[PDB]
């Protein structure tokens, strides 16, 4: 599959927003919850990568964040998480460089003004004792770095929509 | 009196489907976060009376996933009511595996309100 171009699938987000008519508490509450899930998950993934390196856990973690991101229309984040699941199941053996991924953005102008590598993190990984699982681990770290960037972009757009930094 | 169990590992998804169900007119919704937890909520109502009219269950979940969960509920308990699999992997291959595992229907994620409605009509 090709990563979606748009940061937010409004068809989905509008649907959620249409269910929070009484008080905007429903949809914005979901978003806030998501933001927090995302930061918690990125941190847990990072920990696995630098330690236990359990691919099943990384798969579960990708599955978890894909649920909330997709249900809220943050389709680029959800796409990356599905790559992390497939990487974790050793079903894939490649993950697009960051530049190629940013080039698919429908509005490229959302990127200038920011360093896209600002949140990147290296993976503490045994390069010598590189067993056949190293590739999956390195590929999931690459995708985690992409995810941190997509999360960043999603917060930019969600923040301009709600007129308030989230 | 319709009673439904939603089994998903993410609270956000639980809140969304529960809201879509409330808007369809269903108020008695129960939640579980994994397969084991769902098995217990079900083993329990198999001791009372008011059992679930339907179960919506994530195919993938930690501890006990959806397929193993379904298997236990079907075998160990004698639950014969509808179980709907929730997953984003919706190839024909994926869907058949869910049915082969004892799940009656499927909804793709992110679940869409009309699809939910369509599922309620045929299984509820």
């Amino acid at each position: 599959s090709t990563i979606p171009s748009e940061i937010i699938n409004w068809t989905i987000l509008n649907e959620i927003i249409s269910m929070d008519d009484d008080d905007s508490d429903f949809s914005k509450g979901l978003i806030i919850q998501f933001i927090d899930q995302a930061q918690t998950t990125f941190a847990q993934m990072q920990r696995q990568l630098d330690g236990e390196k359990n691919l099943t856990e990384l798969d579960n973690l990708g599955h978890f964040l894909k649920g909330s991101s997709a249900a809220l229309g943050l389709q680029r984040i959800a796409w990356v998480c599905e790559r992390i699941q497939n990487l974790g199941r050793k079903m894939e053996h490649f993950f697009p460089n960051k530049t190629e991924l940013v080039n698919t953005l429908s509005d490229k102008s959302i990127i200038n003004g920011i360093n896209i590598d600002e949140d990147d993190e290296e993976i503490k990984i045994q390069v010598d004792d590189k067993d056949e699982n190293s590739i999956y681990l390195i590929l999931i770290a690459k995708a985690l770095n992409q995810s941190r960037l997509e999360f960043k972009l999603a917060r930019i757009e969600l923040s301009k929509y709600y007129n308030t930094n989230l | 009196s319709v009673k439904i169990l939603v089994v998903e590992d993410n609270h956000v998804n639980q809140e969304v489907i529960k809201r879509m169900l409330n808007l369809e007119g269903i108020e008695n919704i129960e939640l579980a976060c994994d397969g084991q937890e769902a098995f217990d909520k079900v083993k329990e109502l198999t001791s009372k009376g008011e059992n679930y009219n339907m179960i919506f269950m994530d195919v993938q979940m930690p501890k006990v996933d959806g397929l193993l969960s379904t298997k236990m509920i079907r075998r160990d308990l004698g639950y014969t009511s509808p179980i709907v699999a929730l997953t984003a992997f919706a190839d024909d291959s994926n869907i058949k595996e869910c049915l082969e595992s004892g799940m009656n229907g499927f909804l793709s994620k992110p679940i869409k309100r009309p699809k939910l409605k369509t599922i309620l009509t045929e299984f509820c």
